[PDB]
């Protein structure tokens, strides 16, 4: 199962631990030790996951919801039945997570290339844990977290985001979605642009770089280049979840009132919270 | 290490005019500053900038759409700096009353200004298409950025425009405003049950998805620049070193493997799949289903 | 029901998105083979596309795609054990060989173009008022090794004359021949060029350019696969 170029990087040594020892593959996967700590952390999971029947119900996987401890359990221990098997379920994933982070950095390794793909992936593991960990550490329950449901977490956020009136007011929550849509505006823009390069008009040549640039220029009048692209979409990326685990945090620790009231003090502000006319006052 | 988020060193020569083609250069200006702010992140050159007959046309219409509502806000804060700056997320341009309906003849205090506004976001969106267009047959180059951006287009046009229409009145739209055209996006979810219950909007949430293709595919390049992986077509056209570790490292990790056209492929299609479900999700949501919980209570 | 004709009526197109996006990406690799080089059996269940065919510029002939796959350079690997999916030793030194970290690409021995088809990496001595705008200027400075030592000195940037761009390091060894160094691979520091990659003894080791006024897809591959591949295989000298 090896690509036609694929022999010649298929050397020996690069493992963070463990040697020569799980230095191998299985078909196109490659295994190291992370990927035993990997493929261990899942199948205890998933053994949970469907245990979490036997007692809760329905085999119906559009019904499995594993809720987290209920608040009376605060931070301390749960039983199995309830809430218990939530956080050990909780352990697996994170030990799941960062041993395929740590997996990709024995792969890095052997390629001699850079770490910047297991870092982009730690900002996606940040707020994971910010959801499941220290956003409840700092309230004081687990039962603040997320439940393990296909359609029950979005009725998680359904209610969490509402707790605090319309959550669209919460300032980060704001900056996140921008990243979110400008990320996707930069994707769908520097898909194009290669594509137009590499496949012109019928019969054309392929076009250049420089063809790239002068489009944008044309069009704009700015084009970032072909390393400024890339550098742009690691950066919107990592900063839209960067702002989505700070809007998660603030969120009922440091602020627990409605949001829109938050405003209030850009609005209160004594040069012109007393001049009539307009909406507010 | 080095990581390569900012550059160390800067190099600077004559101004780029650009490829020539097809393009007409009388319509080309003098090509701006060079800021060196910039150019630590990507480039540096500012312009020349192409503005034909149709880059007007936006620009002009444009302007004209953003003073429009300006002026309305200016109204509402009764002229005064103050009430504005304090006020300025609150005010808001709504559509007329549902009681006129798709009636194109309201009055401006009551939704005539609305009418006047999306006349020139109208024309001004459309002609800036046709630009894209242009400007990528002025190079001879394949015109994949106006197809991607009309789905944009397309979201943008069934939020204000065909759904409207379906629905027989003008205020079923959205109103231009901060803070108000947040709430528009709330109450939506609220008259119609909950769009979490769209299967429309969880794709269109999924296809956003980009912010993992995104992240992963800048991150590859960067780990791989130290072979030149940033010129991706030379790699497209002659294979090298950069290509191949980028291969494999996608498939010694999760299986299946991506070339260097075929990831921007992946690429363009999870961001116009965004907008090109969501569109949908609105267009049947209050038209054909009046509530996506009970829509989603008969499974279909 | 309407929405449900429209939520089905998708999933059957993007099911075939899928399929045309992965036979897209299998242009370049395919067709699999085992380690000894033989096809292998299973070949994935996605057959290959149909052939594309770039036109490339400036009269530089076609691509077409997939097609005939082969290294046109020897691999020093030996098996390490007696069934699939193992790693392959080096037989000789990786670094010269060229495998593993330091694995190169035997693309086109000419230089890539810009749209006007001149080269598109000029040295700044021969670059048309080409100058070093903000940061530090390298040229000068001494290049330092992975191991505290100094391996020469910078003499000149060779730059990307249509993208604005440093790219490379000429590099003056002591015998007076000059070494080119990735950018993305060198540290310029205030008062010195830090090489974290190589020490000082592999500089002599880098290919050599044949023409001094221009650098070849070929001979890249092998510059920045040899000072990539010093990360790994410079493991008796490495401090910082
Ligand atoms: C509504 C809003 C619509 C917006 C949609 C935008 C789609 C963008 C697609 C794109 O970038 O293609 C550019 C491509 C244009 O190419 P070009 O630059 O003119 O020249 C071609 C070159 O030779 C270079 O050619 P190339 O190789 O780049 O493109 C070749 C061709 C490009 O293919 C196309 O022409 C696009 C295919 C149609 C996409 C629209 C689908 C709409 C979704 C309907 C969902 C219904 C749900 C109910 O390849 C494909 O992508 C094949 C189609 C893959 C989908 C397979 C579906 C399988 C289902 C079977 C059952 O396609 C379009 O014309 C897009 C439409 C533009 C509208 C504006
Ligand atoms: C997508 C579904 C909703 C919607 C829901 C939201 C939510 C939720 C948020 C925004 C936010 C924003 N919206 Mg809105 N918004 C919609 C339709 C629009 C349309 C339009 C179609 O004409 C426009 C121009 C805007 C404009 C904007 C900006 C003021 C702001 C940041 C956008 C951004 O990152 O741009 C990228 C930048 C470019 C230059 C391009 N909205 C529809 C009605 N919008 C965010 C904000 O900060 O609000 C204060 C925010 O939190
Ligand atoms: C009624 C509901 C409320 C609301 C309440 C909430 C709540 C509640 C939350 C958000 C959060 C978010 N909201 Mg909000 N929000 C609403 C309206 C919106 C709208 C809109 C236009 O309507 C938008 C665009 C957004 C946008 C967003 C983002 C800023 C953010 C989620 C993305 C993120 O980074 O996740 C971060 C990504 C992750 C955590 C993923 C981690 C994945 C891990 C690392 C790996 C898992 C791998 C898995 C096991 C793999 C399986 C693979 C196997 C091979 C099968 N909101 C309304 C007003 N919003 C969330 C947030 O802030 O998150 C920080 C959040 O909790
Ligand atoms: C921060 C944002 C909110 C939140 C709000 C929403 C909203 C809002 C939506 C989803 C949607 C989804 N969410 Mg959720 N969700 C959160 C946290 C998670 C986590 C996690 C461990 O952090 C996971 C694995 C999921 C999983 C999922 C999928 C079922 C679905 C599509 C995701 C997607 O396209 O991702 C992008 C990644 C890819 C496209 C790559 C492929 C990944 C595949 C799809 C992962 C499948 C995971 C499978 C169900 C896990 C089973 C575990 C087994 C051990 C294998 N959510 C947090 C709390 N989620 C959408 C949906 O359709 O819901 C019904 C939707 O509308
Ligand atoms: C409380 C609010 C409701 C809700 C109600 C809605 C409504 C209502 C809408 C969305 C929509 C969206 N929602 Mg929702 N949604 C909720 C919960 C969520 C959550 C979450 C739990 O965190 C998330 C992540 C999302 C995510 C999203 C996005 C995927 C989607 C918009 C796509 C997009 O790119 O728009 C950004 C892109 C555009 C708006 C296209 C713009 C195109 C035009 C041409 C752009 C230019 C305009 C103008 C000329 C620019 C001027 C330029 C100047 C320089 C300034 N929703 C809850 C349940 N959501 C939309 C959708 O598609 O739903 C299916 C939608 O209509
Ligand atoms: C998946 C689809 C994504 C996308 C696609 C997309 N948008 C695009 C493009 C593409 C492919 C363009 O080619 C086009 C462009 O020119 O980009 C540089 C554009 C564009 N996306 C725009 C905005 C935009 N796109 C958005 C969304 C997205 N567009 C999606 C995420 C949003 C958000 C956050 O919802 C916004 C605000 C503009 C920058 C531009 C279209 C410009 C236009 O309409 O210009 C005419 C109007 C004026 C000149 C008025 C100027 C008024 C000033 C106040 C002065
Ligand atoms: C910058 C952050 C963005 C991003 C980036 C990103 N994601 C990444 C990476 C990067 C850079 C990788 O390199 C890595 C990868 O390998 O990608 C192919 C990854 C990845 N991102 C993934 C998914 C993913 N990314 C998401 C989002 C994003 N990814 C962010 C927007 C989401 C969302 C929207 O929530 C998801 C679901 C995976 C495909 C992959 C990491 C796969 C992984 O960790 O595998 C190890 C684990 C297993 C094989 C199985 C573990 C099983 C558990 C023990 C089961 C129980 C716990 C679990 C939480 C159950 C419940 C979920 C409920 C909703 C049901
Ligand atoms: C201070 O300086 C001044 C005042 C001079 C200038 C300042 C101006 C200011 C402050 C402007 C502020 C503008 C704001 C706040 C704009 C906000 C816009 C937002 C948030 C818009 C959101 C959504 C809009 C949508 C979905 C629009 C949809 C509509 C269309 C795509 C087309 C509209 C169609 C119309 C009008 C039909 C026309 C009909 C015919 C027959 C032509
Ligand atoms: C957000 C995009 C704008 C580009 C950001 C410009 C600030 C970067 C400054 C680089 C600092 C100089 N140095 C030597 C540390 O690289
Ligand atoms: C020279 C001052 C005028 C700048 C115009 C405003 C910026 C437009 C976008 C960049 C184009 C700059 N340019 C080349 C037109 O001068
Ligand atoms: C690329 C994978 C995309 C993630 C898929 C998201 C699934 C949600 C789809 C809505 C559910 C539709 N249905 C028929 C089950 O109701
Ligand atoms: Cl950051
Ligand atoms: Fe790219």
């Amino acid at each position: 199962a090896l690509l036609s170029f694929e022999r010649k990087y298929r050397v020996p040594g690069g493992t963070l631990v463990g040697g020569n020892l799980f230095d191998f593959w299985v078909g196109p996967f490659y295994v190291g030790f992370f990927g035993v700590a990997t493929f261990f952390f899942a199948a205890l999971g998933i053994i949970l996951i469907a245990w979490s029947a036997v007692l809760q119900g329905t085999w119906n996987p559009q019904l499995i919801s594993v809720y987290p401890p209920a608040l009376e359990y605060g931070l301390g221990g749960a039983p199995l039945a309830k809430g218990g098997l939530w956080q050990i379920i909780t352990i697996c994933a994170t030990g799941a997570f960062v041993s395929w982070a740590l997996r990709e950095v024995e792969i890095c390794r052997k390629l001699g290339i850079g770490y910047h793909i297991p870092f982009a992936f730690a900002f996606a593991i940040l707020a994971y844990l910010t959801l499941v960990l220290f956003r409840p550490v700092m309230m004081g329950a687990w039962g603040y977290a997320f439940p393990y449901g296909i359609w029950t977490h979005l009725d998680w956020v359904s209610n969490t985001g509402y707790t605090y009136g319309n959550f669209h007011y919460n300032p980060a929550h704001m900056i996140a979605i921008s990243f979110f849509f400008t990320n996707a505006l930069a994707l769908a823009l520097h898909g194009a642009l290669v594509l137009s390069a590499a496949n012109p008009e019928k019969g054309k040549e392929m076009r250049t770089p420089d063809h790239e640039d002068t489009f944008f220029r044309d069009l704009v009048g700015y084009s970032i280049g072909t390393l400024g692209i890339h550098r742009l979409g690691l950066l919107l990326s990592l900063s839209a979840v960067f702002f989505s685990a700070l809007c998660m945090i603030i969120t009922g620790t440091i602020w627990f009132d409605q949001w829109v009231d938050w405003w209030q003090w850009w609005v209160k502000l004594p040069w012109w919270a007393n001049i009539p006319g307009g909406i507010n006052g | 290490e080095y990581q390569n988020i900012f550059s160390q060193v800067q190099v600077r020569g004559p101004a780029d005019l650009g490829m020539t083609e097809d393009v007409n250069l009388a319509n080309r200006s003098g090509v701006g500053p060079f800021s060196t702010l910039l150019g630590w992140f990507g480039n540096a050159q500012l312009g020349p900038i192409y503005l034909g007959s149709l880059g007007v046309l936006s620009l002009f219409s444009g302007l004209m759409w953003f003073f429009t509502i300006g002026i309305w806000f200016w109204y509402q804060a009764g002229w005064n700096p103050a009430v504005f700056l304090r006020d300025l997320f609150f005010f808001s341009l709504e559509p007329p009353a549902p009681e006129y309906g798709l009636s194109f003849a309201a009055p401006l205090k009551e939704g005539g200004l609305w009418l006047i506004a999306s006349f020139f976001m109208f024309v001004a969106v459309w002609s800036w298409w046709g630009r894209t267009y242009l400007r990528a047959q002025a190079l001879g180059m394949g015109k994949h950025t106006a197809w991607a951006f009309l789905s944009a287009i397309w979201l943008w046009m069934v939020l204000g425009f065909i759904r409207p229409i379906l629905m027989g009145s003008w205020s079923e739209a959205v109103p231009y405003g901060i803070f108000s055209h947040l709430d528009w996006t709330n109450n939506f979810s609220l008259v119609h049950g909950n769009l979490f219950y769209n299967p429309f909007h969880g794709l269109s949430i999924a296809f956003l998805g980009s912010a993992l293709l995104f992240a992963m595919h800048g991150a590859t390049i960067l780990a791989v620049s130290r072979f030149g992986g940033e010129r991706e077509l030379e790699q497209i056209a002659d294979r090298g070193t950069a290509a191949e570790r980028a291969a494999l490292f996608v498939r010694w990790t999760m299986g299946f493997n991506a070339t260097m056209e075929g990831i921007h492929r992946w690429a363009i299609w999870m961001a116009v799949l965004v907008t090109l479900t969501g569109g949908i999700g609105i267009l049947l949501s209050g038209t054909v289903v009046d509530n996506w919980y009970v829509w989603g209570q008969n499974h279909g | 029901d309407l929405a449900s004709l429209a939520i089905y009526s998708f999933w059957i197109f993007l099911a075939g998105l899928i399929y045309y996006l992965q036979t897209e990406n299998m242009r370049e690799g395919y067709p699999l083979e085992n380690e000894d080089g033989t096809p292998a059996a299973n070949q994935g269940p996605f057959p290959l596309p149909k052939p594309k065919t770039f036109i490339l510029p400036h009269g530089r002939g076609t691509l077409t795609v997939p097609g005939p796959e082969s290294e046109d350079r020897p691999i020093a690997l030996a098996r390490t054990a007696v069934s699939e999916g193992f790693p392959h030793a080096p037989t000789g030194d990786p670094m010269k060989d060229g495998v593993g970290p330091a694995s190169w690409v035997a693309r086109r021995d000419l230089p890539e173009l810009d749209g006007h088809g001149h080269n598109k990496i000029k040295p700044m001595k021969a670059a048309a008022g080409f100058h070093v705008s903000a940061g530090k200027n390298p040229i000068g400075l001494p290049v330092r090794g992975c191991d505290l030592e100094i391996a020469g000195k910078v003499v000149d940037i060779w730059v990307d004359i249509p993208e604005q761009m440093a790219r490379f390091l000429e590099v003056e060894l002591k015998d007076g021949s000059t070494r080119l160094l990735p950018m993305q691979m060198v540290k310029v520091q205030s008062n010195r060029v830090h090489v974290n990659a190589l020490s000082s003894d592999l500089f002599a080791g880098i290919p050599t350019i044949k023409s001094p006024t221009e650098v070849t897809l070929l001979e890249e591959d092998k510059i920045c696969g040899y000072v990539a591949g010093g990360l790994m295989y410079a493991a008796p000298k490495r401090k910082s």
